[PDB]
C-alpha cells in the first residue's frame, strides 16, 4: 500500500497473509474455514497466517494454518486477468476471536464514490522496494466504471472495478494482491492489478466480489 | 544466450510478489526480481539454474 497508514493493530481481523517462504499475497477470511484471494496468487501449497499485524515478529495473536484446498475460479484468464479470484480452504478451522474473524460477503456492489478500506503488506513505494513489517491501510473511493475504463482502455472486464485516485500517490501495490477492499462492512474487492503502483491516471483494479457470491457459497458447500 | 536475456526484467501489472530470476547482462549474472504473477516476459525464470541454463553466461 502506497500513500496509506499503518492500520490499528488487529483492527482488520479478516485480513490474512499468504505465505510460502515469505509473505507473497493477502487474503480475506470469509468463514471459519475459507479465505478469498486472487487467482494469480495461486501456488500448490500455501500457509495462511491469521491474526497478524507485524509479519516479522511473533505477537501472540497469530494462527498459522496450511491450505487444504486451493481453488481458482474456473474462468480465470491469465492474459486478460478476467475472473481473478480464488478460494482457499484451511486444513483446520480458524479460531474466531477478537483478533481473527470474518468479513461479510456483499449484498450489492458498491456505488461509485463509496469510500472503502484497502489493506495489505505490499510495497509502500511507487518506485523502490519498501515492504513493510506492519499492516498498512488506505481509504479510497470507488471509481465509476466509465472512468475505470477510460484509465485502462480495452482492459476492464465485467469482473473488474477501480478504486483509488487519478492524481497518483495512493494505491495498492505488489504483495497486496488477493487482499481486501471493504466498503460498508462488506468485502467488495480483491486486490488484482494496475499499471505501476500509485501512478497518475492509473488507479488500482480489483475483482468485484459481488459477482462471485453464488460461486463462493456453492464452492464452499461442495468442498465440505 | 538468446536475445531476450538482454531484456530488462518485468514485474508486470499483477500485485503478488513471486520470486523469479532474470539475467542481468550488465552484471553477467542471474538475479532475483519481484514478479507480480501475470503477463511475464521471457527474461523470467523459476530458478537460478533455469536462468543460467538459458542465459549463462551471456
Ligand atoms: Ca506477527
Amino acid at each position: 500500500i502506497v500513500g496509506g497508514y499503518t492500520c490499528e493493530e488487529n483492527s482488520l481481523p479478516y485480513q490474512v497473509s499468504l505465505n510460502s517462504g515469505s509473505h507473497f499475497c493477502g487474503g480475506s477470511l470469509i468463514s471459519e474455514q475459507w479465505v478469498v484471494s486472487a487467482a494469480h496468487c495461486y501456488k500448490t501449497r500455501i500457509q495462511v497466517r491469521l491474526g497478524e499485524h507485524n509479519i516479522k515478529v511473533l505477537e501472540g495473536n497469530e494462527q498459522f494454518i496450511n491450505a487444504a484446498k486451493i481453488i481458482r475460479h474456473p474462468k480465470y484468464n491469465r492474459d486478460t486477468l478476467d475472473n481473478d479470484i480464488m478460494l482457499i480452504k484451511l486444513s483446520s478451522p480458524a479460531v474466531i476471536n477478537a483478533r481473527v474473524s470474518t468479513i461479510s460477503l456483499p449484498t450489492a456492489p458498491p456505488a461509485a464514490g463509496t469510500e472503502c478500506l484497502i489493506s495489505g503488506w505490499g510495497n509502500t513505494l511507487s518506485f523502490g522496494a519498501d515492504y513493510p513489517d506492519e499492516l498498512k491501510c488506505l481509504d479510497a473511493p470507488v471509481l465509476t466504471q466509465a472512468e475505470c475504463k477510460a484509465s485502462y482502455p480495452g482492459k476492464i472486464t465485467n469482473s473488474m472495478f477501480c478504486v483509488g485516485f487519478l492524481e497518483g500517490g495512493k494505491d495498492s501495490c505488489q504483495r497486496d494482491a488477493g487482499g481486501p477492499v471493504v466498503c460498508n462492512g462488506q468485502l467488495q474487492g480483491v486486490v488484482s492489478w494496475g499499471h505501476g503502483c500509485a501512478w497518475k491516471n492509473r488507479p488500482g483494479v480489483y475483482t468485484k466480489v459481488y459477482n462471485y457470491v453464488d460461486w463462493i457459497k456453492d464452492t464452499i458447500a461442495a468442498n465440505s | 544466450r538468446p536475445d531476450f536475456c538482454l531484456e530488462p526484467p518485468y514485474t508486470g501489472p499483477c500485485r503478488a510478489d513471486i520470486i523469479r530470476y532474470f539475467y542481468n547482462a550488465k552484471a553477467g549474472l542471474c538475479q532475483t526480481f519481484v514478479y507480480g504473477g501475470c503477463r511475464a516476459k521471457r527474461n523470467n525464470f523459476k530458478s537460478a539454474e533455469d536462468c543460467m541454463r538459458t542465459c549463462g553466461g551471456a
